[PDB]
């Protein structure tokens, strides 16, 4: 096994209690893209380095998502042949959902192959008039709860990373695409760098980072990392169980005030389990989960079952917000990976402190 | 509560 150039400068990572499942999903009429074990292994191991280095940078130690390792530089990838041709699992109209329901049956019959509740599902590109090894597509490519979907094509190989070529440009688009789709699988919403992080570190991965990964600076936000800190496959505490039950948090006494360039957020919280952290999201309308690539995020540590929180936010960090209506969301993140939000709407032209 | 899938940036 040879180590590609991009993987030569790498850090050691803590061992995790649970590992991200990797599935190479084949339609009954589909052959794999040749050499995929090596090619996707290198790409997933570099991605693991990226998440771990960003986690370490934000103070959480050398923690990334776990992977089941088969042998040196090779991930233990489940090769799955499906009951139906690939036409039955397209990008549009529930292709992903159908592919997932079949894997749920696979993992219920083969429980030793399931290493966590998070799965990344990879399908070879279609080859027709619209798509092919030159312009991949046709297959699921998104987050779906704790399942996410990416694709494979012959030149999907890390040796093209950063290269000013068609393969390099193609790789950044579909590698960053995979990086962000996986992000969604790891409990992450869309977000946008602050103005100062945009200057220091570049592009948030869960914003437009799917177009920059491997070519210009790309990074994870403090809010993204606060969520990864409560993600099952980042855990180094085996006694902590994840995602069971419902998120139970009472939030009280909220106040959001505007004194100058500062936004002041404060309040109370109570929950039967530890609340690890608070993420704050600020965006323009419209607000739906796929209209929020503009949500500028902030994060603060909490760490108690019951307590108080208080944050100051600089209005000048709100890079890209241009609308008179804006919404502030407060996401409370629990020790077991569940979270819940409260939203609050404001108008710069009629700006009123929130006080309940 | 409904949970929509998260697609990438146009
Ligand atoms: C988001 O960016 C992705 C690249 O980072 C990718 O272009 C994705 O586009 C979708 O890709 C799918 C791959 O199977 C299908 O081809 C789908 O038709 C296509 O839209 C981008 N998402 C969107 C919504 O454009
Ligand atoms: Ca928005």
């Amino acid at each position: 096994v040879t180590v590609p150039d991009a993987l030569k400068d790498r850090i050691a990572l803590k061992k995790t209690a649970r590992q991200l499942n990797i599935v190479y999903f084949l339609g009954s009429d589909t052959e794999p893209v040749p050499d995929y074990e090596r090619r996707l292994s290198e790409l997933l191991l570099y991605l693991q380095q990226f998440y771990g280095k960003e986690m370490q940078r934000h103070g959480y130690g050398a923690r990334s998502f776990g992977l089941d390792i088969k042998s040196p530089g090779r991930v233990n990838i489940i090769e799955y042949k499906a009951k139906n041709p690939a036409a039955h699992y397209p990008y549009e109209n529930g292709g992903g959902w159908k592919a997932a329901q079949e894997l749920d049956e696979f993992f219920k019959a083969h429980p030793d192959r399931k290493k966590s509740q998070h799965t990344l599902i990879i399908m070879p590109t279609w080859n027709d008039e619209k798509n092919g090894p030159d312009n991949p597509g046709g297959v699921p490519f998104y987050g779906m709860g704790r399942n996410c979907f990416a694709l494979d094509y012959p030149a999907f190989d890390i040796k093209h990373l950063g290269q000013k070529t068609r393969e390099g440009r193609l790789l950044t688009k579909w590698y960053g695409g995979m990086a962000a789709a996986l992000g969604h699988g790891l409990n992450l919403p869309h977000n946008h760098q602050t103005a100062s992080d945009g200057k220091k570190y570049g592009t948030a991965l869960m914003g437009s980072g799917n177009y920059t990964f491997g070519t210009s600076p790309t990074f994870l936000t403090p809010a993204s990392c606060a969520l990864l800190d409560a993600c099952e496959v980042f855990s180094v505490t085996p006694s902590q169980q994840f995602y069971e039950g419902k998120p139970e948090v009472e939030v009280g006494d909220v106040a959001i005030s505007f004194k100058g360039d500062q936004i002041l957020v404060s309040g109370n919280y109570k929950s039967p389990q530890t609340v690890k952290a608070l993420n704050v999201y600020i965006q323009d309308p419209p607000y739906a989960v796929n209209q929020d690539y503009d949500a500028v995020s902030f994060s603060r540590r909490l760490g108690k079952k019951s307590g108080k929180f208080s944050m100051k936010i600089d209005k000048k960090e709100l890079e890209g917000l241009n609308n008179n209506e804006f919404r502030i969301s407060l996401m409370f993140i629990l020790a077991n990976g569940l979270h819940m939000q409260k939203h609050f709407t404001f108008h710069w032209d009629a700006l009123q402190d929130y006080r309940d | 509560r409904p949970y929509s899938p998260r697609p990438t940036s146009h």
